[PDB]
C-alpha cells in the first residue's frame, strides 16, 4: 500500500495536480490518455523491478553500492536551479518518462547490438537501471524533488 | 523598506535542557499580537538577558531603509543611514528551511521558518499569513532590541 | 404480457381497455383506480405532488417502487430459504407459489414465481406440468425445476439429453480424424481426468 | 390540433403513460383538442401495469409469507423519500401553491411522519429562498412539531427560554445529587456553551451566586463543569473568567494565568512572577489559582513519566504547588482576614519527595517500597495523595507497565487502597483508575496474570466499597455482569468476598442494587454451596 | 553574524570559506542522541549535531573525524567526488 | 488603517462576523479591533444585528492589556453607544464592561429589573440554601 500510494501518481485528483505543476500541465496530464497509459506502463515496470529487487536482495538489506549519487545529484541540481520547492513546477511528466528511457540507452557496458550482447547489457546495468527509476519517478518529481 | 517580519516578543523561557554552550542560550519566545513562538539563540555572553525581558524583534531583508539590497561583504566604512542605529542586536543570516501543515489537498495554514546566524539557530512559527517574506536560502537580519516599557 | 391478472382481481390491460370503451370519463374512475386499489398509502399520496412539480411523470417512481419490491420480495424469499422452520416455510412458499401461478403469465412478475419455484424443493405435480408445456417457462425455470420435472419425464429427459449426445460424437469423430499425427497426441493421449 | 394530437399519442404509447400526475391534464388537453378517446384507450389496453396495485399484492404476500408490515412500510416509505429527494423542484412548487391557494391536507400527510418532516428541513436548509418551505416552517409549528424544528442553535439566540432551560436543568440537578448532575450535564453544557453569549450569561450568573459563602461550592463546581466543558470545544474564555474574579488588583498574577491557561502549558517565567508575588507580604487571592486546569497541567508537569521540568526552578514549583493546595486562608464579606501557613514546610518536602520518587523512573519499584515509610507518610496529603495515584495512573496506563510489572498483587494497588482509606472526596478516582485497568482488555500477556490482576481489581474495589463508596462499585459490578466481559469465576469470587466482609442491617438501596445481582443464574449456579453460612441463602432470607 | 554590540563572527561562518565550491553533505556527530530526530527540534539540534551543509557553506552541526576522516561519505570524500583532485588537495591544506 | 465609513464599516463588519455558525467568537478579533474601526463604529453600531454586537462585544476582551491601555477613551466611547441598543444582553455587556479599561475587571451587578436574571438567582439561591 506504501509503495502504490509512493510511486503511482494518480492523475485523478484534480486538486493535487494544481498544488503540484503548473496549470498549463494539469489539464494536458487529465486530458491526455496516452500520457496516462504511459504512467500506468511506468508504474507495472517499477512493480516488476521491485519483484526482481525482492528476489535478488533476500533479508531485505536496502543499503547497496552504485556509481552515481542520485540524490546527492538531485540536491545539487536543486541548490543550483534555485528551485524553491513550494509552487507549482514546469515539467511535464512524460518529459521525466521519456528522459530516463533515452538515458538508459546510454549508459553501455556491453557494446553490440547481437540479442546476446543485448541480454548482456540489459543484466549488466540491471540493478543501476532499478536504482534509477525507482528514484527519477513521474511522482516523485513533482512532489518530493 | 523590507520589513519581512515586526513584532514583540517576550521570553517565556530560557534554555530548558541546560547550558549546553557557556556563551550561547537558548530562549524561548512567545508573541503578543500574532500569537507565534519563537526559538533563537543568543550570544549571552555580550547581550545578557534573563526571564520575563520583552523586546521587539524586526526581521528585514537589507538594514538600509532605501532598499538598496547590499551584496552582504563587511564594509564597516559606510556612513549611509542604517536600522542599527536604533537596535542594540543585531545579527545577519541566512533562512535555510520552511516548514509547514502542508497537505496534498489544500493550502497550509501554519509555516515554520529556519535561519541560520552562522551557527545561532532561530526557529519562527506562526501562521502562514505573517510569513510571507520568507523563501529559502535568502539573507535575514535579526534586529532585536530590548524594551523598558 | 399481462394474462393471468384477472385470477386474483388485479385488472389487467384487457379489462381496463374494456371499461374505458364504455366510460364517458375515465379521469375520475382512473384517479379511483391508482389511489383505492393502488399504493394505499397518504405518504405516497403526499409526495405525487412534488414528483409531478419536477416534471418526472408518477410512471418513473411508480415502476421504481414496483421492481425494487419485486426484487424485496425475492431477497427475503431468498433469505427464508434458509430462515426458519423447514416444513413450515416450504409449505409457506408453496402457498406464495400456487398463489403466484396465475400471475407467472405476465413478465413483469414472471421472474418471481421463477425464483420461488426455484427456492421450491420439490414444487407441485400440476405446476411442473403447466410450465412443461411452454418453452419459456420451462427454460426460465433453475436446475432445481428441471431435476424436480426430469424425474417424470421420460421422453423429455431423453431429449434433452439427446444433442449432448450427437455433440460428444461428433468432437469424438473430429479428434478420431484429426490432421495432428504426432504420437504424444492421439486419440487416447489425455489423462481420463481431464 | 395536429401536432397536439399527435404529441399526446406518442405520450400514450410510453410504458404505462395512464398514471402520470398530469394525466388529468393531457387527457383534458386532448378532450380539447377534438381527438376521440377510443385510440388512447386502445394503446393504454397494452401500455398499462399495475404498479401501484401489485406493489401492495407483493406487500401483502410478504405479510402472509411472516414479514412485518411495518417494515414494508418503513421501506416503501423511505424509498418514496430518496425518490422524491431526487426528483423535487421548488420554484413550481411555489407556482402551483399559488394557483391552489389552501393549505394542503396532503401536505398534513407529509408532515406527519418524521423522516418527511427531516426531509423538510434538509429542503429548507438548501433552498432558503422557496416560499413553501418557510410555509410548512409555519404549519409545523402551528400543529405543534416545532421541537423537531431545529432548535439547538435557536435556543442560543433566545434569552429567556434559555434562562429558563437552566434554571430548570440545574433546580434538577441539585435535587437529584451527582448521580443526577452527571446525567444533566451534557445536554445543559452543551446548550450553554453552544453559544458564546450564553456561555458568557451563565457565567456571570454562576460566579454572581456563588459570591456567597454560604453553598456557593455547588456553584462554583456548576460554574467550573460549564468552563471545562467550553473549553473542551476550542472555545477559551480563562482570561474572561479572571477578569470576573477580583484579580484587578494583581493584573501581574491575571496576565501570567491567562497566558499560561491559553497556552496550555508551564514556563519558568510566569512561575517565577507568581512565586515572586505570592511569597511576598501581599499574596494575591489563592482561590483565583485554584483552577482545576491549571492544577492539572501542575500534576501533568511533575508526576507524569517522561515530562522534564526546570530544576533551578522546581523549588519554586513545590513552593507555588504547596501555597495553592495546603495554604489556607480566612475570608468574611470576600475580606482577606488571616493566612494559615502551618502546612508550607513539611507538605512542601513531602511533595518534593513524591515528586523525586515519581519522576525516577530508571528506579526500579523496589525502591519505591523500600521507601514505603516516608511513602506512607507524605501520601496522607490530598494534593499529594491525589497526584500519586495521577502518577500512577500515567506510569501504568503503558500497556507494556503489566509486562515489566512482576508481581500477582503489586504494591500499586496497595497504594491505590491507601488512597481510598486516606481521602473520601479521592475514592472517584480510585474508582476510574480502576474502572480503565480493569477494562483493558489486553492481547499480549498470558491470561492467567490478567486473571490474577482481575482477582486483586476485584479486592481493591471491594476495599472501595467497605470504606463506603458502595453505590457506583455495585453499580458497576452489575453493569459487568451484565456485559459479560468478566470471568463467572471472578464474579464468584468478588460476590463471595464482598458477603464475607460486610454484615447486616444493609440500606435500600444496597439491597436494592445486590438483589438482581444475585438474580443472576450466575451466581445462583455457582455461589450457592452445602455449607452452615451459605452468602446467598443468608442475604436472600435476611431481605 | 553579528554587528551590535560588537562585530563578531563565528568559526562555522569561516569554515565556509575553506569549503570549496557548492558541497552539500548532511552528516551526524559523534555524540548525537538517537532520540533527537524523533521529537521536535528535528532540524535545529539543541546538541549542534546533525551536520548540514548546503552550497559550500557549514549552516550547523560540529565536526568530527565522522564528517572529515577517512570515512564513505565524508566531507572530503564528497569533496573529491564532486570537484576534482587539485580543489581536493588545496581543501586538506587550506583546513590544516 | 483606512476611513471606512457607516455604510462600510458595517459591510465589513457583518462579512467578518457575518458567521452565524461561528457562535464563538474566533480569535482573530484580537487582530479585528484596531483604532479607525472603533472610532467608526459610531454611526454603523445602528445597523448591526444583535448576533454581530454579541459577537463584537464578546471580542472587546481578547485584547492586550497595553492595546487597551493605548486604546481606551474610544473603548469607553464605543460602550457607552453600546448602552443605547434594543437589545438588553448589550446593554448588560456594556454596563458591566465599563468598568474592564480602567481597573482590568469586570463589574457584578445583577436583579436590576432582569426578570430571567431575577427568577433564576432566587430559585437558585433557594435551592441552594435547602441543599446547602
Amino acid at each position: 500500500k506504501a509503495f502504490e500510494k509512493k510511486f503511482r501518481f494518480d492523475y485523478t485528483n484534480e486538486r493535487a495536480l494544481r498544488r503540484t505543476l503548473q496549470e498549463d500541465l494539469v489539464k494536458d496530464v487529465l486530458s491526455n490518455a496516452h500520457i496516462q497509459n504511459e504512467l500506468e506502463r511506468e508504474f507495472e515496470r517499477m512493480r516488476e523491478d521491485r519483484e526482481v529487487l525482492r528476489v535478488i536482495f533476500p533479508t531485505g538489506d536496502s543499503k547497496v553500492v552504485l556509481p552515481c549519487n542520485l540524490l546527492r545529484m538531485i540536491w545539487n541540481a536543486q541548490k543550483i536551479f534555485h528551485i524553491n520547492p513550494r509552487l507549482p513546477s514546469d515539467l511535464h511528466p512524460i518529459k521525466v518518462v521519456e528522459g530516463v528511457k533515452e538515458l538508459s540507452k546510454k549508459l553501455v557496458i556491453v557494446n553490440g547490438d547481437d540479442p546476446l550482447s543485448r541480454q548482456a547489457q540489459e543484466n549488466a546495468t540491471l540493478l543501476f537501471n532499478i536504482h534509477l527509476r525507482s528514484t527519477l519517478c513521474s511522482r516523485r518529481m513533482a512532489e518530493e524533488f | 523598506a523590507g520589513i519581512l517580519f515586526e513584532d514583540i516578543f517576550d521570553v517565556k523561557d530560557i534554555d530548558p535542557e541546560g547550558k549546553k554552550f557557556d556563551r550561547v542560550s537558548r530562549l524561548h519566545c512567545e508573541s503578543e499580537s500574532f500569537k507565534m513562538d519563537l526559538i533563537l539563540d543568543v550570544n549571552i555572553q555580550i547581550y545578557p538577558v534573563d526571564l520575563g525581558d520583552k523586546f521587539r524583534l524586526v526581521i528585514a531583508s537589507t538594514l538600509y531603509e532605501d532598499g538598496t539590497l547590499d551584496d552582504g561583504e563587511y564594509n564597516p566604512t559606510d556612513d549611509r543611514p542604517s536600522r542599527a542605529d536604533q537596535f542594540e542586536y543585531v545579527m545577519y543570516g541566512k533562512v535555510y528551511r520552511i516548514e509547514g501543515d502542508e497537505t496534498s489537498t489544500e493550502a497550509a495554514t501554519r509555516l515554520s521558518a529556519y535561519v541560520s546566524y552562522g551557527g545561532l539557530l532561530m526557529r519562527l512559527q506562526g501562521d502562514a499569513n505573517n510569513l510571507h517574506g520568507f523563501e529559502v536560502d535568502s539573507r535575514v537580519y535579526l534586529l532585536m532590541k530590548k524594551l523598558a516599557f | 404480457m399481462f394474462a393471468g391478472l384477472q385470477d386474483l382481481g388485479v385488472a389487467n390491460g384487457e379489462d381496463l381497455k374494456e371499461t374505458l370503451t364504455n366510460c364517458t370519463e375515465p379521469l375520475k374512475a382512473i384517479e379511483q383506480f391508482q389511489t383505492e386499489n393502488g399504493v394505499l398509502l397518504p405518504s405516497l399520496q403526499s409526495a405525487l405532488p412534488f414528483l409531478d412539480l419536477h416534471g418526472t411523470p408518477r410512471l418513473e417512481f411508480h415502476q421504481s417502487v414496483f421492481d425494487e419490491l419485486r426484487d424485496k420480495l425475492l431477497e427475503r424469499v431468498s433469505a427464508i430459504a434458509s430462515e426458519g422452520k423447514a416444513e413450515e416455510r416450504y409449505k409457506k412458499l408453496e402457498d406464495l407459489l400456487e398463489k403466484s401461478f396465475s400471475l407467472v403469465k405476465m413478465p413483469s412478475l414472471q421472474p418471481v414465481v421463477m425464483c420461488v419455484m426455484k427456492h421450491l424443493p420439490k414444487v407441485p405435480e400440476k405446476k411442473l406440468k403447466l410450465v412443461m408445456a411452454d418453452k419459456e417457462l420451462y427454460r426460465a425455470c433453475a436446475v432445481e425445476v428441471k431435476r424436480q420435472i426430469w424425474q417424470d419425464n421420460q421422453a423429455l429427459f431423453g431429449d434433452e439429453v439427446s444433442p449432448l449426445l450427437k455433440q460428444y460424437i461428433l468432437e469424438k469423430e473430429s479428434a478420431l480424424f484429426s490432421t495432428e499425427l504426432s504420437v504424444l497426441h492421439n486419440f487416447f493421449s489425455p489423462s481420463p481426468k481431464t | 390540433d395536429a401536432e397536439v394530437q399527435q404529441e399526446c399519442l406518442h405520450k400514450f404509447s410510453t410504458r404505462d403513460y395512464i398514471m402520470e400526475p398530469s394525466i388529468f391534464n393531457t387527457l383534458k388537453r386532448y378532450f380539447q383538442a377534438g381527438g376521440s378517446p377510443e385510440n388512447v384507450i386502445q394503446l393504454l389496453s397494452e401500455n398499462y401495469t399495475a404498479v401501484a396495485q401489485t406493489v401492495n399484492l407483493l406487500a401483502e404476500w410478504l405479510i402472509q409469507t411472516g414479514v412485518e408490515p411495518v417494515q414494508v412500510q418503513e421501506t416503501v416509505e423511505n424509498h418514496l423519500k430518496s425518490l422524491l429527494i431526487k426528483h423535487f423542484d421548488p420554484r413550481k412548487a411555489d407556482s402551483i401553491f399559488t394557483e391552489e391557494g389552501e393549505t394542503p391536507a396532503w401536505l398534513e400527510q407529509m408532515i406527519a411522519h418524521t423522516t418527511w418532516r427531516d426531509l423538510f428541513y434538509k429542503l429548507a436548509e438548501a433552498h432558503p429562498d422557496c416560499l413553501m418551505l418557510n410555509f410548512t416552517v409555519k404549519l409545523i409549528s402551528d400543529a405543534g412539531y416545532q421541537g423537531e424544528i431545529t432548535s439547538v442553535s435557536t435556543a442560543c439566540q433566545q434569552l429567556e427560554v434559555f434562562s429558563r432551560v437552566l434554571r430548570t436543568s440545574l433546580a434538577t440537578i441539585l435535587d437529584g445529587g451527582e448521580e443526577n448532575l452527571e446525567k444533566n450535564l451534557p445536554e445543559f453544557a452543551k446548550m450553554v456553551c453552544h453559544g458564546e453569549h450564553t456561555y458568557l450569561f451563565a457565567q456571570a450568573m454562576m460566579s454572581v451566586l456563588a459570591q456567597e459563602e454560604q453553598g456557593g461550592s455547588a456553584v462554583r463546581r456548576i460554574a467550573q463543569e460549564v468552563q471545562r466543558f467550553a473549553q473542551e470545544k476550542g472555545h477559551d474564555a480563562s482570561q474572561i473568567t479572571l477578569a470576573l474574579g477580583t484579580a484587578a488588583s494583581y493584573p501581574r498574577a491575571c496576565q501570567a494565568l491567562g497566558a499560561m491557561l491559553s497556552k496550555g502549558a508551564l514556563n519558568p517565567a510566569d512561575i517565577t512572577v507568581l512565586f515572586k508575588m505570592f511569597t511576598s507580604m501581599d499574596p494575591p487571592p489563592v482561590e483565583l489559582i485554584r483552577v482545576p486546569a491549571f492544577l492539572d497541567l501542575f500534576m501533568q508537569s511533575l508526576f507524569k513519566p517522561g515530562a522534564r521540568i526546570n530544576q533551578d526552578h522546581k523549588h519554586k514549583y513545590i513552593h507555588i504547588l504547596a501555597y495553592a493546595a495546603s495554604v489556607v486562608e480566612t475570608w468574611k464579606k470576600n475580606k482577606r482576614v488571616s493566612i494559615n501557613k502551618d502546612e508550607l514546610k513539611s507538605t512542601s518536602k513531602a511533595v518534593e519527595t513524591v515528586h523525586n520518587l515519581c519522576c525516577n523512573e530508571n528506579k526500579g519499584a523496589s525502591e519505591l517500597v523500600a521507601e514505603l515509610s516516608t511513602l506512607y507518610q507524605c501520601i496522607r496529603f490530598p494534593v499529594v495523595a491525589m497526584g500519586v495515584l495521577k502518577w500512577v495512573d500515567w506510569t501504568v496506563s503503558e500497556p507494556r507497565y503489566f509486562q515489566l510489572q512482576t508481581d500477582h498483587t503489586p504494591v500499586h494497588l496497595a497504594l491505590l487502597d491507601e488512597i481510598s482509606t486516606c481521602h473520601q472526596l479521592l475514592h472517584p478516582q480510585v474508582l476510574q483508575l480502576l474502572v480503565k485497568l480493569f477494562e483493558t482488555e489486553h492481547s499480549q500477556l498470558d491470561v492467567m496474570e490478567q486473571l490474577e490482576l482481575k482477582k486483586t481489581l476485584l479486592d481493591r474495589m471491594v476495599h472501595l466499597l467497605s470504606r463506603g463508596y458502595v453505590l457506583p462499585v455495585v453499580s458497576y459490578i452489575r453493569k459487568c455482569l451484565e456485559k459479560l466481559d468478566t470471568d463467572i469465576s471472578l464474579i464468584r469470587y468478588f460476590v463471595t468476598e464482598v458477603l464475607d466482609v460486610i454484615a447486616p442491617p444493609y440500606t435500600s438501596d444496597f439491597v436494592q442494587l445486590f438483589l438482581p445481582i444475585l438474580e443472576n443464574d450466575s451466581i445462583a449456579g455457582t455461589i450457592k454451596t452445602e455449607g452452615e453460612h451459605d452468602p446467598v441463602t443468608e442475604f436472600i432470607a435476611h431481605c | 553574524a553579528i554587528l551590535k554590540p560588537r562585530p563578531l563572527w563565528t568559526g562555522k561562518q569561516i569554515f565556509s570559506l575553506i569549503i570549496p565550491g557548492h558541497i552539500n553533505c548532511i552528516r551526524t556527530h559523534s555524540t548525537h542522541p538517537d532520540d533527537e530526530d524523533s521529537g521536535p527540534y528535528k532540524h535545529i539540534s539543541p546538541g549542534d549535531t546533525k551536520v548540514v551543509v548546503e552550497n559550500g557553506e557549514l549552516i550547523m552541526g560540529i565536526l568530527c573525524k565522522k564528517s572529515l576522516g577517512t570515512s564513505a561519505g565524508s566531507l572530503v570524500h564528497i569533496s573529491y567526488l564532486e570537484m576534482g583532485h587539485d580543489i581536493t588537495r588545496l581543501f586538506y591544506s587550506n583546513i590544516q | 488603517m483606512a476611513s471606512m465609513r457607516e455604510s462600510d464599516t458595517g459591510l465589513w463588519l457583518h462579512n467578518k462576523l457575518g458567521a452565524t455558525d461561528e457562535l464563538w467568537a474566533p480569535p482573530s478579533i484580537a487582530s479585528l479591533l484596531t483604532a479607525a474601526v472603533i472610532d467608526n463604529i459610531r454611526l454603523c453600531f445602528h445597523g448591526l444585528s444583535s448576533a454581530v454586537k454579541l459577537k463584537l462585544l464578546l471580542g472587546t476582551l481578547h485584547l492586550p492589556r497595553r492595546t487597551v491601555d493605548e486604546m481606551k477613551g474610544a473603548l469607553m466611547e464605543i460602550i457607552q453607544l453600546a448602552s443605547l441598543d434594543s437589545d438588553p444582553w448589550v446593554l448588560m455587556v456594556a454596563d458591566i464592561l465599563k468598568s474592564f479599561p480602567d481597573t482590568g475587571s469586570l463589574n457584578l451587578e445583577l436583579e436590576e429589573q432582569n426578570p430571567n436574571v431575577q427568577d433564576i438567582l432566587g430559585e437558585l439561591r433557594e435551592k441552594v440554601g435547602e441543599c446547602e
